[PDB]
């Protein structure tokens, strides 16, 4: 009906708790995943003889996980209320950053890589972090808890979203943010930005994917498209929306226990992938090969491939 | 602390001896009386209630009135006069007023933990509250 | 929606705080075994245990398990040896 | 691998905490060990349980706890006798019944719990059982558990303990709870009582409309007997069915009174005047 | 399977007779 056939897939076991997030390295060789077990998951993935290994040292469950553009380092946000800097290929991590009053909501690297990484904490903290200086960048507070915070492609802007029920645009290098762009509604299922930088795709807790095209330069404050048809979160959940720039695609999780694939520019979605025993927490898309990482509450990562 | 060990405790225990003697008399009187009133599991309530009364008396003497020396308090704790675990949970934020240690047991319950005697009356239903089968004890009026 | 922002901010603080209320990595420990009153369990159990009648009627099979386990009393009694060297 | 657990014994709460039991008591019918699941539908209501095994629940095709008739939510006995006739051998020698049940379930490769629903074509008894069933009869189906101690004033705990006061009823007629629990399939029961209580030349029929035509009424009423004529009035959305013999007019008359559903639309049919008016 | 923490809030809402489908 919707999905096309079945095709082979890879099931990744070993996660004690529900997987919080899933991501892949820029080279596509390894894929790391975070979960409630407070142990990062390194994976030899892109084809399977094996995954990679298990990473430890997190004092609490990792809320978010991401990899640096270089691939040798990665950042993670955990309930330990400390920014997690991890070196991986060296056998041990990077450094542990402190100063968060509450648990770290999300941590993502910027366009400068290890130089600065945008992060936020459920206390409502929106803060850039310098790393290689053995100290962060700067701290800021806007309204309320920011669910997701990520820097733009030019590293000069930082987009964030959370319980504040608004689209958060932040200017950074000016020691102040950018603008607050929101319609009339309150929902946050997550926040995301496209790779082109001309639009941002945020997840709405009403089960409504909101793609907004505004972009820098000429004033717009416009939108992109309204994606629907799949329920991302039933009541309250954190879903990481990762779009697939290959062709045109948008990947997201769902509370229906099915991976959510959405085509956008066609004014309709893509496909729904069943086979998950629980609600999908996060999904990823490999740039090199058409593979998608499936992280769900079932603690089993399902990586699909299109042939 | 009625055992045969060689102690010669400080005079504080000699001054607090009548209270422990009355508690032991009430414990023996409660343990020597069966129940014909068609109650099986409810017969163990006054034993745990009296034990919590003695533990609250020792903890109230050492940690509030300060009328007992640290050596006498350690001799009473190591002598079996009071429960060290119940007093440990009473000193921290775990329990300010504790009924019994069995109510906090997670594996003792079929599904879940935290016997309803530990739930506040705010969220809990006053009609179905009644009393705990295991613990019971603390609280009277409604 | 300022009132909904404050009320939704408190409900969200109790929400994310409720998710963080676990404070256990892959689960937590269990209840540690504590010593019960000796006269209560000893005197009450052994007092109502041997009476049988309708009090131990449900305890019947439990006593069949007691008698059904030999090594408990053997290894317990043989394992308890105050010895003449002390009192 | 849950039990039957129909919608009647589930309760109004969306979330329910159920505790399975690997080895419970033997089934009252199959007489074999099985799983015993316990749950409390109500807040202050007592916890439920299932005394029917997988073979006992599959043989009668009933809920593991309430043990109603099929999935229709009616009393077992009456609806079972209304299905065809009986088609059972509960009587005696469970050793001989263990071979028919073991070979039954072992030889049946098509079954399931709930990856399915409906998928039938009408029914003969769906109208009688549908008219004999109510909407969620969950009132006093779990908690009360009448106690004699509170009736005599000898109960010390009172309402604090279960079995709340003023629970019992007059020991005269069936107790509607434990009375059906005394036997299983044997008694006629309020199944049969409420079954008999549920059972109780021209014919006018209203509520036709544009969806119903004259050929449907002529073909439906023609099965009872020869029809003299038919008067189709579209302005009043009614039709008069005149038969030559009043026999089929009485059959289709009584059977056509608020029993008539044509193309999924109920029709109110009243007897013709025949008073020469 | 779902989360056990979410089932605790669902049971707490069930004891409060919360029928909200939102």
């Amino acid at each position: 009906r919707c999905s096309s056939l079945q095709a082979p897939i890879m099931l990744l076991s070993g996660h004690e708790g529900e997987v919080y997030c899933c991501k892949f390295h820029p080279n596509g060789s390894t894929l790391a995943s975070a979960g409630f077990d407070r142990l990062i998951l390194l994976w030899n993935v892109y084809g399977d003889c094996d995954n990679y290994a298990t990473l430890k040292g997190h004092s609490g469950a990792v809320m978010e996980l991401h990899y640096n553009t270089d691939g040798s380092m990665l950042f993670s946000a955990s309930t330990d209320k400390t920014v997690a800097v991890w070196d991986s290929e060296t056998g041990e991590r990077v450094k542990r950053l402190k100063g968060h009053t509450s648990f770290v909501n999300s941590c993502y690297p910027a366009r400068r890589g290890p130089q600065l990484v945008c992060t936020g904490s459920d206390d409502g903290t929106v803060k850039l972090w310098d790393i290689r200086k053995k100290a962060a960048i700067q701290t800021f507070q806007n309204t309320y808890q920011v669910l997701a915070v990520t820097f733009n492609d030019t590293s000069d802007q930082i987009i964030s979203g959370g319980i504040d029920n608004d689209i958060k645009v932040w200017d950074l290098r000016q020691n102040k943010l950018t603008y607050t762009m929101r319609g009339h509604a309150d929902s946050v299922t997550g926040l995301s930005l496209s790779s082109e930088g001309s639009y941002l795709l945020s997840n709405a807790m009403d089960n409504t994917v909101r793609v907004w095209d505004v972009r820098p330069f000429a004033p717009k404050e416009r939108c992109v498209k309204i994606f629907q048809g799949n329920v991302h979160n039933f009541e309250k959940n954190l879903l990481r929306c990762s779009w697939s720039p290959d062709g045109s695609k948008i990947a997201a999780g769902s509370a229906d226990r099915f991976v959510y694939v959405w085509d956008t520019t066609s004014r309709r979605i893509l496909y729904k992938l069943p086979g998950h025993a629980g609600s999908i927490n996060e999904v990823a898309f490999h740039p090199d090969e058409p593979i998608i990482i499936s992280a769900s509450s079932d603690k089993r990562l399902y990586m699909g491939e299109i042939q | 602390k009625v055992k045969r060990s060689r102690k010669a405790p400080p005079d504080g225990w000699e001054l607090i001896e009548p209270t422990l003697d009355e508690l032991d008399q009430k414990m023996r009187e409660a343990e020597t009386e069966p129940h014909e009133g068609k109650r099986k599991v409810e017969s163990l309530w006054p034993i745990f209630r009296i034990h919590h009364q003695k533990t609250r008396y020792i903890f109230d003497l050492f940690y509030k009135r300060k009328a007992i020396s640290r050596e006498l308090y350690e001799y009473c704790i190591k002598e079996g006069y009071a429960d060290k675990n119940l007093i440990a949970k009473w000193k921290k934020q775990g329990y300010e007023n504790l009924c019994c240690l069995r109510c906090i047991q997670t594996r003792d319950t079929n599904f879940g933990t935290n016997c309803i005697c530990r739930v506040p009356k705010s969220k809990l239903e006053v009609g179905r509250i009644i009393e705990c089968t295991h613990c019971g004890c603390r609280g009277c009026s409604g | 929606s300022e009132e909904k922002l404050q009320e939704k901010a408190r409900k969200w603080q109790q929400l994310q705080a409720k998710r963080y209320a676990e404070k256990r990595k892959f689960g937590f420990v269990d209840a540690q075994k504590e010593d019960m009153p000796p006269e209560h369990v000893r005197k009450i159990i052994r007092d109502h245990g041997d009476m049988t009648n309708r009090k131990f009627r449900h305890d019947k099979r439990v006593y069949l398990g007691a008698l059904k386990y030999m090594p408990h009393a053997v290894l317990k009694l043989l394992e308890n040896m105050p010895m003449p060297w002390e009192q | 691998d849950f039990p039957i657990l129909c919608q009647t014994c589930l309760g109004e709460n969306p979330y329910i905490r159920m505790t399975k039991e690997k080895y419970g008591k033997e089934c009252k019918i199959c007489a074999r060990p099985f799983t015993v699941f316990r749950w409390c539908p109500g807040v202050r209501m007592r916890f439920k349980k299932t005394e029917v095994c997988q073979t006992c629940s599959k043989l009668k095709n009933v809920c593991q706890t309430c043990l109603l008739d099929l999935e229709y939510g009616l009393p077992i006995q009456v609806r079972d006798a209304g299905l065809s006739f009986k088609d059972d051998m509960p009587k005696s020698d469970v050793n001989k019944e263990y071979y028919t049940q073991n070979m039954e379930r072992e030889i049946s490769n098509s079954d399931g719990t709930r990856p399915v629903g409906m998928l039938g074509k009408a029914t003969s008894t769906s109208d009688m059982l549908l008219k004999l069933a109510r909407t969620t009869p969950y009132y006093k189906r779990n908690r009360p558990h009448i106690c004699s101690f509170w009736v005599k004033g000898e109960c010390k705990r009172g309402e604090e303990c279960p079995y709340r006061h003023e629970k019992p009823t007059d020991p005269d007629d069936p107790l509607a709870d434990q009375n059906i629990k005394d036997r299983y399939y044997g008694i006629n029961d309020p199944v049969a009582d409420k079954l008999l209580k549920r059972a109780s030349t021209t014919l006018y029929v209203g509520g036709l409309g544009d969806t119903i035509t004259e050929t449907d009424l002529r073909n439906h009423f023609y099965q009872f007997g020869e029809i003299r004529t038919i008067t189709v009035v579209q302005r009043q959305q009614c039709a008069f069915i005149q038969f030559a013999t009043r026999q089929a007019a009485e059959v289709a008359a009584e059977k056509s009174f608020n029993k008539l559903i044509v193309n999924g639309r109920r029709l109110n049919v009243k007897w013709g005047r025949s008073q020469a008016a | 399977p779902a989360h056990i923490n979410d089932f605790m809030f669902e049971q707490q809402r069930r004891t409060f007779a919360t029928y909200g489908y939102a």
